[PDB]
This record gives structure tokens, sequence and C-alpha cells, in this order.
């Protein structure tokens, strides 16, 4: 939709809304991020709460206690058990809600500057004018980031987030030009220029922009980030006309960019909140069940299923009973009318819901919330996966998906700043066909052969950096740097013709480049540089370092202390870099030997290698082709280590074929040909005979832990698929040192040219990958892939590759066959695409981690989504269900805790079900003495305790702190994942036969107790009786919370004393209980049950066998997979035993560089 | 700083022992289970073996049995002596009409002579069973007023309208005089009339004394407490209409405190098979001899096919007469060497070693 803001300007005669006259009600600038606005928090979350299907039973068994049909005693005070948990549950995610809240209270709170001159967006409840006065209080106050609204002039000041999405008017850079750190929108470790709109270039202060009137005619928010129309509109001064300026996506300041190296840029403010391109490649934070969460609803269904047999059994069992003649009832009882019953054992099925009841368990949901939620909490609480330097710990956002990380199986990692570390060190360069640079980045691939006895040549390089610091020791005026420089080469020596080529290399280093020089107001003798490219930055500061100072610039050209003394240097002409271009060249003027002659010049070309050495000089004598070989075979050893290429060229030109060409370059300079290509032409030209002095090199720095982090993610199963939003050899150096990408591995690019073309070598990989389509036979397959290809895809050509439903499934199986998959210049849309794509067609956990807003879509569209902490407020950390510091703490977060919180509640929950069922069955079983009328075996303090007091606790410790393995040796052994990737430890079968043990140990924990009454029924020593119903129905009772507690005790690894003193006072409490209320008179019929009871030794005789007989079917299984066929976890941990791990320290960290030697 | 707390807790490092089934901890922990539970299904089977029970059912008294000493039809009578085990010496039943009694669907004395060729012990417990009788079913076992139980004067709307335990269908008569005790457990009282003694048959002045004292628990004078009615606001339940005819007077009013029979009937029986002590001697021992019960008749059970007997034993500390404590301690005591014999064989004939057979590394 086509919106015009309008500025300073009355709207026009669309206003005819009045109580606010602005029609088209753009959103308050307020980032949301939060699972639940407070208007419908409390019905969206019962309605999640109530798409659990035993919450839907409860609410039926409550509505069904209404009616007298079924008699129940206080049927009002049945619904207190679902209330308190539904509210304890909304608390819960209400606080987990709003933690969310006071992250978006922060950034809605983050104080932009914006003009006090009167908005008429607003709701209720020659461009600039000097013939107007300059009135007062017109200053750009500091108001709130919330505040922003659309039409709003907002002086963005150096260094600070953008708040929404404005079109620039002006910077203080003369000619309006701007830079932006887009590494929250895109992956782009550069600077864009942004221009501001040449109509209002000159607007300068807050009085020259109350004055200035115009309006935006612009189109809608569009959710692309690399394109917008606008049209600027405004009326011309003295004259009736109205003039038009274009405005596009160069002219755009997006929410996620930084103002960067510029001191302020106004622009006026076009979309706001969910408008900006930000939130629209966002959603509202979804819900995100857990998938063990998703598939207790089939294990819920299961338990109505046998809750529907029983009653059926016991609706057609009693109702068959009415219909009998010689019955005691027609005597005792009063229900002397013979008749009146045909078939009604209808109200007997109906008792019999009410009576078994609690074979679908109240405390289910609120067990594995207090689950879910402690397991957010022990994340939150360790300190492993706490970032000292940004003072912050892991912090779970999504407090019950933690057993999702744990069956994760697919991780779509973004690239720049999720990878990197946003630090570019000049590490490496050639000079002469000489390599100089001594870096220890990648020399870790080798953890096949050598050892990791390689602390040394850290220390060796560290010394040799130290070395080097007191050679180039000379008093250099502005190279402050013995703690920036990040170039230890030792060879910075005089062994020459090599000398000369390497004072002349640096100087080509501090001649061609962008960089500016501003005075830092710390130490203003020491100035830093101010690069559009942070490789400049890193090209530049280490020729400041081994002497080549650039340290300020002149309108003749730029000034170079070489080596202590500075030298004027004189630009005759910059050839900018480009996209197109990939290379940038500097003239620079050579000075005069012979007096009276006017001197001669130098070219120098720095760019891409393989287009620089296609632009070099064959027709020569010297040895300009006898080192072509030695930088060529550097600058592949150089990409294979990870590290951005470059080249330095040069042409020392004579002054007049120079000045030929200098002529023909203001040919098309001073004519409007800009927009034609004949200036690059011209700037062909001169860029053909080279003479190459070298390449140089640079680490895209990743983050601490990085290489050793997915080696781990690798061993561990899980698939990295890298989808950035930069380009694609960038993204290839990134793989490199990451040990992504692996020399030997065949790179399977895309690479649409110009629509076919895509699914023909989508089959051709598909003949070296021997398969055509089949998907269906791929799922079944969760290995980590052999064959070495890596794919690499331009997301223009995934935008095809993702666009009908046979291409997709082509594109994916070659992307699940390749071991490196990268998506390189993908869009936030794309990104998430790519997680749906595999999310949905193949049925796999899929994880996302990302810092920054192009990740955003990709994180919430993920079964987790990870945000990297940074020092500023990050969208991918606010709307993410964890967020770490570091991408090394993923290693701690889904081996340890994850695959922790996988197999505890993989656990948990058939040992819950199996805990209820073998008390629940009981009043199945008592049916059959009962003639299934619907008496209940149990006192109604043991139906309300059994699960709330006497076995509650055993399982939430076991689904809270049990442990396969430590802490150490999930990360020793990560292979230790694959039972979560293959799905072995949640199956509806693993549920089945828990299922199939809770019948058969109820079957003991009635019938033993009845083999002992059913004979005589007399129990007791002294003979006195023991045969009321409740008294049997200790005896069950007691077998059912002592085999509940030492079965759920018996199935946990990691017997601590936290969760053995609360199994032990559980098994405890049901003793405890029944002898303090069966010592009272409100007893009733219980009242010496536990005199009686207790003291009776055949209900200890009855304790010992059948405890026994409920645990030993089970006990017996274990037994005999635990000695023939075990999984892999009992086995590590009979290594654990035999302490194969004793030689790690405690909390043993892997991808930690600070780690101490095992 | 933000940093959160280390203390072995919250960083989950609490001290633990991670258990690991070796077969050299759990193979000795199966032999060690079944060598107790042999041992104690062997020792709950032998004292079980001496548990000495007569049982003998009396439904049939008033038809198969004469007025001549008749044996009992083999049928009715169960005798368990462990000294004796070929023991057939038939019981004896008579059965003398009482045409006064004017009820005739359970009327007269069924007169009973046994022969325990056995001394029981100290503890000489006269049960009576009630097969087929359903104490069990829903509205049965609620049906009484604890208000009146704990001896309150308690109103017709706590007896009837008391919300889980009500006396509902028999909570006041047609004249509004509520019964007391009310609801249908109390109701259905077992009747008949077991003597205090056992006639010692050709033996004069040793007849073996019982008594109804030491019934119930004594702790059950807590809850069963002396009634507050006045005789003028109660009724007796309606078939307790023949034991009081005119109602309550002044002085009949039953004490429920002392009166332990109704203290056993009102603990409703778990099961289909219902064992109520209504006799008990704790002072002698009786010897072996013949032995005589002269039960009052009241109770009918025919009209609904059950059985009512007699169940005369000393139980052990286990109670009763019982094999299957014994039995099955005997079972899973086999069971778990069955398989402490099954899963060492397959450790020596498959058995791998505890180190390396890990899906990894292959
Ligand atoms: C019916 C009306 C009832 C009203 C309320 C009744 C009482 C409710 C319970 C009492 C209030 C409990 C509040 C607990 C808040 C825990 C928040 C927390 O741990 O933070 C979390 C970190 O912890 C986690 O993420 C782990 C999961 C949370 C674990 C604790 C959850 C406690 C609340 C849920 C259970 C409540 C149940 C109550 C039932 C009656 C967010 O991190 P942050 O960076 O936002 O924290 C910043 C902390 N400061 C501000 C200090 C820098
Ligand atoms: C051995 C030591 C034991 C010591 C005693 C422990 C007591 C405290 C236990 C803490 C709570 C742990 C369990 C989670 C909450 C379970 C709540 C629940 O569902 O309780 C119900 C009963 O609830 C009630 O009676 C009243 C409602 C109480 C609700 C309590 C909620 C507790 C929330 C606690 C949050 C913080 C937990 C902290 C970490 C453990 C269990 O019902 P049932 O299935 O047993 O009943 C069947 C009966 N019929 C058939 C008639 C319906
Ligand atoms: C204890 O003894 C009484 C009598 O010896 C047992 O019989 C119950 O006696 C009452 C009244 O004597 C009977 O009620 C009567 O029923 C007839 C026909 O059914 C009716 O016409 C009369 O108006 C009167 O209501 C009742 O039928 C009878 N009950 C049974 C089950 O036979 C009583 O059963 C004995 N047992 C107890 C209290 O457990
Ligand atoms: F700069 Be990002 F989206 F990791
Ligand atoms: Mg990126």
């Amino acid at each position: 939709e086509l919106r015009t803001v309008y500025y300073n300007m009355p709207l026009p005669k669309d206003m005819i809304d009045e109580e606010g006259n602005p029609i088209m009600q753009y959103p308050r600038n307020k980032i949301r991020t939060t699972k639940y606005t407070p208007l419908t928090f409390l019905p969206k979350n019962i309605l999640f709460q109530f798409h659990n299907f035993a919450n839907v039973y409860f609410l039926v068994l409550i509505i069904l206690g209404a009616f007298q049909i079924f008699g129940v005693t206080n049927p009002g005070l049945s619904a207190v058990p679902l209330v308190v948990i539904v509210i304890i549950t909304a608390i819960k995610d209400a606080i987990e809600d709003s933690r969310r809240t006071v992250l978006d209270l922060e950034v809605n709170n983050t104080k932009t500057h914006i003009l006090e001159g009167v908005e008429n967006e607003n709701v209720s409840t020659n461009i600039v004018d000097r013939s107007l006065p300059p009135r007062t209080d017109c200053k750009f106050a500091k108001n709130y980031w919330k505040g922003v609204k659309v039409g709003d002039i907002v002086r963005i000041h150096n260094n600070d987030e953008i708040p929404a999405d404005i079109i620039l008017l002006s910077t203080s850079d003369t000619d309006g030009a701007c830079y932006v750190e887009t590494k929250n929108l895109d992956g782009e470790t550069n600077l864009k220029v942004r221009q501001s709109l040449k109509c209002t270039n000159t607007i300068r202060t807050s009085k020259d922009i109350a004055r200035t009137k115009f309006w935006i005619e612009s189109e809608g928010p569009h959710s692309n980030l690399y394109t917008y129309q606008g049209n600027m509109k405004w009326r011309n001064l003295a004259d009736g006309e109205i003039r038009n300026e274009p405005i596009t996506i160069n002219n755009v300041l997006l929410r996620g960019c930084t103002l960067r190296n510029t001191k302020w840029a106004m622009g006026v403010v076009m979309f706001t909140g969910g408008d900006t391109k930000i939130m629209l490649n966002s959603g509202i934070t979804p819900t995100k069940k857990s998938r063990i969460s998703r598939e207790l609803n089939f294990s819920v269904v299961i338990n109505f299923v046998l809750l529907f047999i029983l009653c059926f059994v016991s609706g057609i069992a009693n109702g068959v009973y009415y219909d009998k003649k010689g019955r005691s009832r027609f005597s005792y009882e009063f229900g002397t009318i013979a008749g009146s019953a045909a078939t009604n054992g209808f109200v007997s099925f109906w008792v019999a819901v009410i009576l078994y009841q609690s074979l679908v368990p109240i405390s289910l949901y609120i067990s594995v919330e207090i689950i879910k939620t402690a397991q957010a909490a022990f994340i939150y609480g360790d300190v492993l996966l706490y970032n000292a330097k940004l003072d912050y710990p892991c912090t779970p956002k999504s407090w019950n998906i933690s057993d999702d990380l744990g069956q994760v199986e697919y991780i779509f990692s973004d690239k720049t700043g999720t990878l990197t570390q946003n630090v570019m060190e000049f590490k490496k360069c050639t000079i002469n066909g000489v390599s100089y640079g001594r870096a220890y980045t990648e020399a870790l691939a080798g953890l096949r052969k050598r050892q990791g006895i390689d602390v040394e040549t850290e220390g060796r390089r560290e010394k040799a950096e130290i070395a080097k610091d007191r050679d180039t020791m000379i008093d250099e005026l502005r190279a402050l740097s013995g703690n920036s420089q990040f170039y230890p080469e030792e060879v910075t020596f005089v062994s020459e013709v090599q000398q000369r080529c390497c004072e002349h290399f640096m100087l080509a280093l501090a001649l061609c480049h962008s960089v500016l020089v501003e005075a830092n107001p710390d130490n203003p003798k020491k100035l830093d540089l101010k690069a559009q490219s942070p490789d400049e930055a890193a090209l530049v500061a280490t020729a400041r370092d081994v002497g080549f100072s650039f340290v300020g610039k002149t309108k003749k050209g730029l000034i170079i202390e070489m080596q202590g003394i500075q030298k004027e240097f004189e630009i005759l002409n910059i050839l900018e870099f480009n996209s197109s271009r990939k290379r940038m060249s500097c003239i620079v003027k050579i000075p005069g030997l012979n007096p009276g002659d006017e001197p001669r010049a130098l070219l120098i070309c720095k760019g891409a290698d393989s287009i620089i050495y296609s632009r070099l000089s064959r027709q020569s004598g010297s040895n300009s082709e006898a080192i072509l070989e030695k930088t060529a075979l550097h600058l592949e050893q150089y990409a294979t280590e990870g590290l951005r290429t470059l080249c330095i060229a040069q042409r020392e030109l004579s002054w007049s074929e120079y000045e030929k060409w200098n002529e023909k370059y203001d040919i098309a300079a001073a004519s409007l040909a800009n927009r034609e290509d004949e200036l690059e032409v011209v700037a062909d030209s001169i860029e053909r005979e080279l003479i190459l002095l070298g390449g140089t090199a640079i680490e895209d720095r990743l983050q601490d832990g990085v290489p050793d982090c997915i080696e781990l993610l690798a061993e561990a199963g899980i698939k990295l698929w890298v989808l950035t939003g930069d380009k694609v050899e960038t993204a290839i150096n990134i793989g490199f040192s990451c040990n992504l990408l692996n020399n030997e591995m065949e790179l399977l690019v895309i690479k649409t040219t110009g629509d076919a073309l895509l699914s023909k070598y989508l089959k051709e990989y598909f003949n070296l990958t021997g398969s055509e389509e089949e998907i269906f036979e791929a799922k079944k397959d969760h290995e980590f892939p052999k064959g070495n290809y890596a794919i690499v895809i331009d997301g223009d050509a995934l935008k095809l590759a993702l666009y009908g439903e046979d291409i997709r499934r082509k594109f994916l199986l070659l992307c699940k066959n390749c071991r490196a998959v990268l998506c390189c210049r993908v869009s936030p849309s794309q990104k998430a695409a790519v997680v749906k794509l595999v999310k949905d067609s193949l049925d796999v956990m899929t994880l996302a981690i990302g810092d920054g807003s192009n990740d955003v879509a990709m994180i919430q569209s993920a079964d987790v989504g990870i945000g990297i902490a940074g020092e500023e407020g990050r969208q991918a950390v606010m709307c993410s269900d964890y967020a770490i510091g570091q991408f090394r703490y993923l290693a701690r977060l889904v081996l340890v805790h994850g695959r922790w919180s996988y197999k505890r509640l993989a656990e948990m929950i058939p040992e819950f079900f199996y805990k209820n069922m073998i008390f629940a069955l009981a009043l199945f079983w008592y049916g059959i003495y009962n003639d299934f009328d619907g008496s209940y075996l149990y006192e109604y303090t043991y139906m309300m305790f059994y699960n709330l007091a006497f076995t509650s606790l055993p399982v939430i410790f076991l689904g809270i702190l049990d442990q396969d393995v430590n802490d150490t040796i999930s990360l020793v052994v990560p292979q230790l994942y694959r039972v979560g990737i293959l799905r072995k430890e949640w199956n509806q079968r693993k549920f089945l036969w828990y299922m199939l043990d809770g019948l058969y140990q109820s079957i003991i924990c009635f019938f033993f107790p009845y083999l002992v009454y059913h004979k005589n029924m007399i129990v007791t020593s002294n003979g006195l009786g023991l045969d009321h119903r409740y008294f049997v129905g200790v005896y069950v009772t007691t077998i059912a919370v002592i085999s509940c507690n030492t079965y759920v005790l018996l199935h946990q690894y990691r017997w601590d004393w936290f969760s053995g003193l609360f199994i032990a006072l559980s098994c405890l409490v049901v003793f405890a209980w029944t002898g303090i209320w069966s010592s009272a008179i409100a007893s009733r019929e219980f009242f010496k049950a536990a005199a009686r009871i207790y003291g009776a030794p055949s209900f200890w005789a009855v304790f010992f066998v059948a405890v026994l007989f409920c645990l030993l079917p089970r006990f017996t299984y274990d037994s005999f997979q635990k000695f023939f066929y075990p999984t892999d976890v009992e086995i590590v941990r009979e290594m654990w035993q035999h302490g194969h791990f004793d030689h790690y320290p405690p909390g043993y960290d892997p991808t930690d560089p600070n780690r101490p030697k095992v | 700083n933000r940093r959160p707390k280390e203390d072995a807790f919250t960083q989950q490092r609490l001290a633990a022992i991670n258990p690991v089934l070796t077969p050299r901890t759990v193979l000795p922990l199966y032999l060690l289970i079944a060598v107790v539970f042999v041992i104690v299904g062997g020792c709950i089977l032998a004292q079980n073996s001496k548990v000495d029970e007569v049982t003998i059912y009396y439904q049939d008294c008033m038809t198969n049995a004469t007025s001549s000493w008749s044996d009992i039809p083999s049928e009715h009578w169960q005798f368990v002596f462990h000294k004796y085990k070929t023991y057939n010496t038939a019981p004896q039943w008579r059965f003398v009409d009482d045409e006064s009694d004017d009820f005739t669907k359970q009327r007269g004395t069924c007169q009973i002579r046994f022969t325990t060729p056995s001394d029981m012990k100290n503890n000489v417990y006269l049960n009576y069973v009630l097969e087929k009788f359903a104490a069990n079913h829903r509205r049965y076992v609620l049906s009484f007023s604890e208000d009146q139980i704990r001896g309150e004067d308690a109103s017709y709307e706590t007896v009837h309208d008391a919300t889980g335990i009500n006396c509902k269908p028999l909570s006041k008569n047609a004249d509004g005089k509520i019964y007391y005790p009310c609801g249908l457990i109390a109701n259905s009282m077992f009747n008949d009339t077991f003597p205090l003694q056992l006639t010692n048959v050709g033996d004069t002045s040793n007849n073996y004394s019982l008594t109804n004292k030491g019934i119930n628990w004594e702790s059950d004078k807590k809850r069963y407490k002396k009634t507050k009615y006045n005789y003028t606001q109660i009724a007796p339940p309606p078939y307790w209409e023949k034991m009081y005819p005119d109602g309550y007077n002044e002085t009949n009013i039953p004490d429920i405190q002392d009166w332990e029979e109704f203290q056993n009937w009102m603990r409703p029986g778990a099961f289909d098979k219902i064992t109520k002590l209504i006799r008990i001697n704790k002072n002698d021992t009786l010897p072996a001899g013949e032995y005589q019960l002269d039960i009052g008749l009241h109770w009918p059970v025919l009209e609904f096919n059950g059985k009512k007997g007699i169940y005369l034993t000393h139980g052990s500390h286990l109670g009763g007469r019982n094999p299957f404590l014994g039995i099955v301690y005997l079972i899973g005591g086999c069971i778990c060497a069955a398989m402490a014999l099954i899963l060492l064989t397959f450790w020596l004939f498959g058995g791998r070693k505890i180190a390396d057979a890990s899906s990894l590394s292959w």
C-alpha cells in the first residue's frame, strides 16, 4: 500500500477521520518479541495448555462432576487441582514472557534524538526556507525509541542503532554520505555508503529542518532488504513548481543498521514498528511446544483408549450384574425392584470414568512444566555458559524446549557475527614471491596425525610478535600500537631488492586505500583509522605498525609518516573500489629528480587475485613473470587457511602517457557519463600491464571456539548449514577456517548465470550422488554424510531452488548428501525457508543459531532458536529461545544440557505414566471383586496424595537432575548425542512398554494384597480385622509408592544425594501420612489404619514380595540389555567407571581456547 | 557482575554414585534376593502349614439338618489340621425349629457338633464367614452417619445430607424418628446369635467359654461413642425391628462403644468373602474335643444363594491359613535364581568386553 509521509506540512483533504485526524494509523515504534501481548495472554495461554489432550480430559471430569448421577463428593473442590495447575502454568508462562518485556522496554527506551517540530501523523488518545524566522525550541531533543513516529525527523548520532526505517535527509559529511554497519540486517562485514538526498543535503541544523516542507510518496513495507521506492516531493520556493527526487535503497537507513564513521545522520522516519523490514522478516515469537511435548498427546490418547476400555469393561460387567437374580443387594441393599434395569450399565460406565479418572493424571503437565522450567533454571545458572566479557549467562528465553535441544540434527548457523568475531586481522602477505606472516589460524585441521602439544606455536608466534615490535621500534609518532598490532612476522629485517620491495609493498598499503583518519578523543596524538571495509582498516593498520603510518590527508594528497619521517604523496587519481570492479586503484605522483621536468606517476592496483592475475604484464624482460608462480602458490595456501586474499599490482607510468589517460579520464568525468560504464572502461585501459607487488591475507576472525565446536557438532551427528546474508567467497573463507570446507572437497556451486538450468546440475551432481529424488529413503538416514562434497548456492539461485515441490526435493536431497552446506547472500526469508524446507520435508530437529535480525526469521522458524549476545541489544537475542554470549557455548548447550534435557524427559514421561497406572489400575482390579460397582479401594487422602506427595518428586527429580554421563563426558564423547538424532530414547514403543509394565505391576500391586485376603480375610496377627477396603488399599498404595519410586530410582543414572533423599522421603511420607492422619478421629473409617496395618506382619510380608515382583521383570530386562545389547551411553558409563575420563578436569570445555592440556 | 552462583548444586555437580550394572554387581544381587526369599518363603510356609482352621457352612441347616444329629454334607465343612492330614470325621448338625419365632426364612437354632482333634492355642477366634454377601458396593459402603458413630445426637440433615457418607436410603422411618444406627451397613448387621461358649459335648463343667469382648480393636472406642439421643428421637433400623419390637425404650438403646459386633460389622468387608470376628477367648486354650455351636439362626442368606459359616481358628502372625505369601516368596526366590542362572550362562557363552561395543568406533 502506497503511503505518503507528509512532513512540516498539513495533510491533504484525506483526513476525514476525526478523534484523531490521520487515517493510516502507523504502528508504534516498538518491538514486541514476546509470546503474549497482555490483552490476549490469558486467552492464548489457556488454549496453549488445553492443546494438551489430558487437560481437555480434566475439564470434562469437572463438567461431569456437576451431574449427581456420578455421585462425586464436593465436585467443586475437584476443580481446584486443575485450576491451580492452569494458574501455576500460566504464572510461569507470564514470568517467562515478562522477561521478554523487560528487553522490549530496554530497546524501546534507547534514546534517539527526535526533532521538536509538530508531526501530522499523531494519534489523539532550495528545499529549506530562509524567509521564515528561525524559531526557538526546535532542537533535536532526546526522546524515546518507542516514541519515534512515522514522519519524524531523527538525528542519528555516531555509533548508535537506527530506530526505524530512515530515509536520509543529511549527514554531517559534506556531499551527504553515510556509513552503516549492516551486520544486523545482512552478514555484510563492510559498511554501506548511504546517500542523503541531494535536495536535502544542505540541511544542517535543527533550525534548517524546521523551516523545510516536503512530503514523501512512498511504496509500502515489503520485507525485501535490497529495495526501496520512494518519491520525495517538495514545493519550490518563490516558484510554484513541485519537484521530485527519487528515493531508493542507497538513500535509506534501515532499522538494523548502526550509524558508523559519521557524526550525525538526519532523516525522515519512513516505516516504524512492524512495518520496518527488520520486522517484516520477523514474526511474533512462536510459543514453540517441544517435540516430546507434542508426542505426549498420542501417549495421552493411548491412556484415554485404555481408560475407555476399562470403563467399557466395567460398564458392561456392572450392567450384567444388575440384571442378575440371586444377589444380596435385593435383600440387604434396598434395590428391591428387580425391574427398571435392562442395560443400565451406562451409568456404571460413567461412574467408572470418575473411579478411574486418575489413570490420566492431573499432575502430568505440571510435572513436565516444573521439569522444563527447572531445566531452564539450570542452564541459566551454570558458569560455563556465562560470558564474562559481556557479563551474560546463557539465558533460556523459552522455558519449555530444553529437550528440543537434544534431538537437533541440523544447525542453520549464520556466519557473520555468529561464527565470526567481527575482527579483521592482517595475518599474512606476500612480497616478491616471499611468504611473510606467522599465523596459527588453521594448522589444527590436523587432529588426525599430529598432537595438541602445539600450544607452543601460540607462544612461538607471540615471542615473534614482541621480537618484531622491538625490531620495528623506530620512533613512529602515531604507531601507538603495541597491542593493536596483529601481524607477527619477525622477518621485518633487511635480509637488497627484497628490502626495497618490502618497503614499497607497505608503502602501497599506506597509499592505496579509502581509509580516513580521525583524531581519537582519548590520546589525541594517536589517530585511529575510519575505514569502510575492515579489511582496509587492517591493511592500513599493518602498514602503520611496520613503519608506514597513514597519518593524514591533504587537498593535494596523503601524508605518510615513512619510518619516522613524514612524506606527502600527491594522489593523482583514485579508482574507487566497487562491487563489480572488485579492485581499487590509486595513482600517485612520483617526484622529480632532474630539475625543470614534470615527473612520472605510479598506478597501484589493489583488489582480488583472480582478476589481478588477468591484468598483469606479459611483455617483460625482468622478473615480472618469475614470481607469478610463487605468489599464486601462496594465495592458494592462504585461502586454504581461510584468509581473505588480495593482490597489489603497479605500473610506473610516464608523465605523458598518464596525461593521455588522465585526459581521457577527465573526458568521462566532466561529461554526464557516470551512469555510463565508460568511466570504468577508461580505468580498464590503464589497468592491463601490471607488475605484481604481491598479495595480502586477512583473517576474518572466528569466535573463540568455532572450529572446535563444529567438530563436536559433526562428531555428534549434527550437520551445520551456514546461511549468510553476505557474499559467496567470503563464506568460503570462513568455511575453510572453520574446517567446514576441507581443501580435498568438491565444492558444488549452484550458480545461476542469467530456468531449468538449476535442475539439470541438481541432476548432474546427482550422478556422482547416484540417486535422483527419493527423499522418503533419505529421512531414514541420519548419519553425517560421507562424500567430500560441499554445496554452495548463491541465494538468488536458492530463490529458484525453493520454488516448487519438485525442485525443493532434489535440492534438499543434495544438501542432505553434502558435508558442508553454504547458502550465501541469503535474505532473512530464505534462511527461514531453508529451515522450513528441512524441518518439514525431513522430520528433523533444527537449531538455527544466529546474531542479527536476518537470523530472527530463521531462529523463530526452527525448533530451537539461539541468539548470540553482544555488547549491543540484539533482536536475535530477544527473539530467541536461548541466548549465549559466544558461539562456542552451543556445544555446552546442545551436547550437555540439551542431550540431558532430552534424555531426562524421554525417561520421565514413560516413568510417569508407569507411576500413575500402578495405582489407578487397582481401582480397576478391585472391580472384579466389587462387581465393578464403583466403590473405592483407596481412602480419599491417598488418592489426593499419591500423585501429589507420595510419588511426585522422584519423577520430578529425574526430569531435572538425571545425568546419563557427566558434563565433561557429554563433550568428550559427542556421539552420545546420536540417540536423540535417531530419536531412540523417546518412542511410543518405549511408552507402550512402560504401560505394559505399569499394567503388570498393578496386577502385582492389587492381587498380591488380594491373595493375602482372598482365602479367609484375616490378615492381622491378633485376628481383629483389616478387611476394610481402605485397609487393603493401604497395602496396595504402599506397594505402589515404593515400587514407583525405586523404579524411578533404578532408571536414574547418577544417583545423587539430592534425588536419593527425596526419593527416600517420598517413600517415607506414605508411611508418615497415614501414621498421622490415621491417628485422628477425622479419618472416619480409616481411624487407626497405620497402627493396625503397619503393626500387622502380613503388610510387611506382602510389601517385600510384591516390590520384588513389580521391579524384577524390568530389572531383568535392563540387566539383559546392559550385558548383551548395551546402548552407547551404557558403554561410555562403563568406561567412566574404569576411568577413561578422569584425566579430564571438572567442567572440561573442549571449545575453550584457554583450556588445560589433557 | 551477573555471574551465576557456583556452589555445586546450581552447577549440577552434586555428589553422585552413577551406578553401572555390571554382571559382577547384579548377578550376586539376584542370588542374594533369591536366597532370602526361598528362606522367607520356606519360613512363611512352615509357619502357615501349622495354621489350623475349622470352616463350617451352615446356610443349609434349616433344610438339610434334621431334628436328629446327621453328618454335615462334605460340601459344607473344611477341616485343616496339620497333625491329622487325612482327617474326615464329619461334623454333625441338627436344627431346633422354634415355631414361635414366626420368621420362617431363617429361624431356629443350628446346633453344630465339630470335633477338633488337635488343640488350638490361647487365642481362639470364632469368625463368621459370609460368602456372596456383597458388602462392597458403592451405595452400601457409604451408608452410615459418622456423627452417629461418634456418639452424636445428630439431626436428620446430618445423617441424610452428609456429603460423602450419609444414611441415605435409611435415614428416618415413617413417623420421622431417625434410625440410630442408620444407613445400610448398620441395618444389614449380621444377626446370628452366636453363643458365649462352646458346649463341650461329652464333658461336664468344661464348656469352653467365649466372649464378645476383645472383638474389635480397643481403639475403635475412641471413635465409637455412646449415643446422646433421648430415646424419643430414635428408632431401630428396619431390619432390627425384631430385636427391638417396640422401638427404643429408656434402657434398651445399644451403646455402640461396648457393642463390638456392630463395630466389626460397620467395617465393611473388602471382598466377596467376609470374615468377621464375633467370639474370642484370650484366656484359655481350646482342647482336642468335640464341641457344639448353637447358632441362633436369624440371618437369611439362601435367597441370594450365599453361604454363611463359622471360621474357628487360631491364626498365625500373618493371619489365617493362606499359602500365598509362602508360595510367592518361593516363586520370586526361584525366579531370581533362574535369572541369575540365565544371565550368567549367557554371559559365559556370549559376554563382551566392558570397553568397546560402541556404535561409533566400529
Ligand atoms: C495469581 C497471581 C499470582 C502472582 C504471583 C505469585 C507468585 C509467583 C512466583 C513468585 C515470583 C517469581 C519470579 C521469578 C523470576 C525469575 C526470573 C529469572 O530467573 O530470570 C530469567 C533467567 O532464568 C531463566 O531463564 C530460567 C528459567 C526461570 C527459572 C525460575 C522461574 C520462576 C518462575 C516460574 C515458576 C513460578 C511458579 C509459581 C507458582 C505459585 C531471565 O533472565 P534475565 O536476564 O531476564 O534476568 C535478569 C535478572 N535481573 C533483573 C536481576 C538482572
Ligand atoms: C517423600 C517426600 C514427599 C514430601 C512432600 C511433597 C509435597 C510437595 C510436592 C510439590 C509438588 C510436586 C508435584 C507437582 C504438583 C502436583 C499437583 C497435583 O496434581 O496434585 C494433585 C492433588 O492436588 C491437590 O490435592 C490440591 C492441588 C495442589 C497443587 C500443587 C501444585 C504445586 C506446584 C509447585 C510448584 C513448585 C515446585 C518446585 C519443584 C518441585 C494430585 O492429584 P491425584 O492425581 O493424586 O488425585 C487423583 C484423585 N482423584 C481421582 C479423586 C482426582
Ligand atoms: C435380623 O433379623 C430380622 C428378623 O429376624 C431379619 O429379617 C428382616 O426382618 C424384617 C422385619 O422382621 C423384614 O421386613 C419385613 O418384610 C416383609 C416382607 O418382606 C414385610 O411385609 C414387612 O412389613 C417387613 O417389612 C425383612 O424382610 C427381613 N430382612 C431379610 C433380609 O430377610 C434381618 O434380615 C436380619 N438380618 C440383619 C439385620 O442383617
Ligand atoms: F551478522 Be549476523 F546475522 F550473524
Ligand atoms: Mg550473516
